[PDB]
């Protein structure tokens, strides 16, 4: 989440001397679909700051070793329909300043992953 | 090697008919019109080599004299009613290091493609008929 907007220097330089600079664009690439977050896309004079992956294709002629690729992104624009004071904080003052989240209901009593006995500690008390 | 022909431009015939009469220069041109095998590059390295079907595929050319039998035999064929189909072929004797050999270049399948083109010069005549045949299959041997 520090890294969110950009995930290439989260996934790294690949830094083995293996895997040739091909490698690398491909398991980055691959890294960053499979990833299923949104990532940073600069064209020139602006850079769009959630962008989704949508389409990646590679392609590679029989006449060039090289890897022809064309990738659309689509950008997650999302506002506020709450009242925010604080833009963006911290994380030491994120959840501090968070409204009352909600979460639906359910029914403990009709729970078994967890059907827990009493303790010992409490039958009697 | 030594090669001495005789008979400078090669006997063609077609149709059990031998041309006799053929215009100085470039009289006989056989060209084959396309590639013998054509091949293909993977994206690993290997190569794909296939022979064409077209392989063999050979336009003759003939430049024929302006009104010889020849070109009254060819004529002819122009203007038939349905495309005659020529079957023959170009034999050329020749002798290599003074030993008497012939040369075989059989010619199978053809029909007259592009018609000659007639022109009638004051200043310089060219009195030539070049009649193109495209036949299926020419073989060359020897």
């Amino acid at each position: 989440e520090r890294l969110a907007g950009k995930p290439y220097e989260f996934f790294g330089n690949s830094g083995n001397s293996a895997k040739t600079e091909q490698e690398k664009f491909i398991d980055f690439m691959e890294a960053l679909y499979f990833s299923r977050r949104p990532t940073e896309v600069s064209v020139n004079f602006r850079d769009y700051k959630n962008m989704a992956l949508v389409s990646f294709i590679p392609v590679r002629d029989n006449n060039t070793k090289d890897t022809r690729f064309t990738a659309d992104f689509q950008q997650i624009n999302y506002s506020t329909l709450v009242y925010t004071p604080v833009s963006s904080p911290s994380k030491s003052v994120s959840g501090k300043v968070s409204d009352a989240s909600n979460k639906g209901g359910q029914n403990p009593e009709s729970n078994e992953t967890g059907e827990r006995s009493l303790l010992s500690s409490l039958v009697g008390g | 090697s030594v090669i001495v022909y005789r008979n400078n431009q090669s006997t063609l015939t077609l149709n059990g008919y031998t041309f006799q009469h053929l215009y100085q220069g470039a009289a006989l041109v056989l060209t084959p019109v396309n590639a013998k095998t054509a091949r293909t590059n993977s994206i690993n390295g290997g190569v794909s080599i296939s022979g064409r079907v077209d392989g063999g595929v050979h336009t003759l050319a003939i430049m024929v004299q302006k009104h010889s039998p020849d070109d009254k035999f060819l004529n002819d064929a122009k203007n038939s009613q349905e495309p005659v189909v020529f079957d023959g072929s170009m034999k050329r004797a020749y002798t290599e290091s003074g030993t008497l050999k012939k040369a075989t270049t059989t010619l199978e399948t053809g029909s007259i493609t592009t018609q000659p083109t007639k022109t009638d010069n004051n200043q310089d005549p060219d009195d030539s008929r070049t009649y193109v045949i495209e036949f299926r299959n020419s073989v060359e041997t020897f």
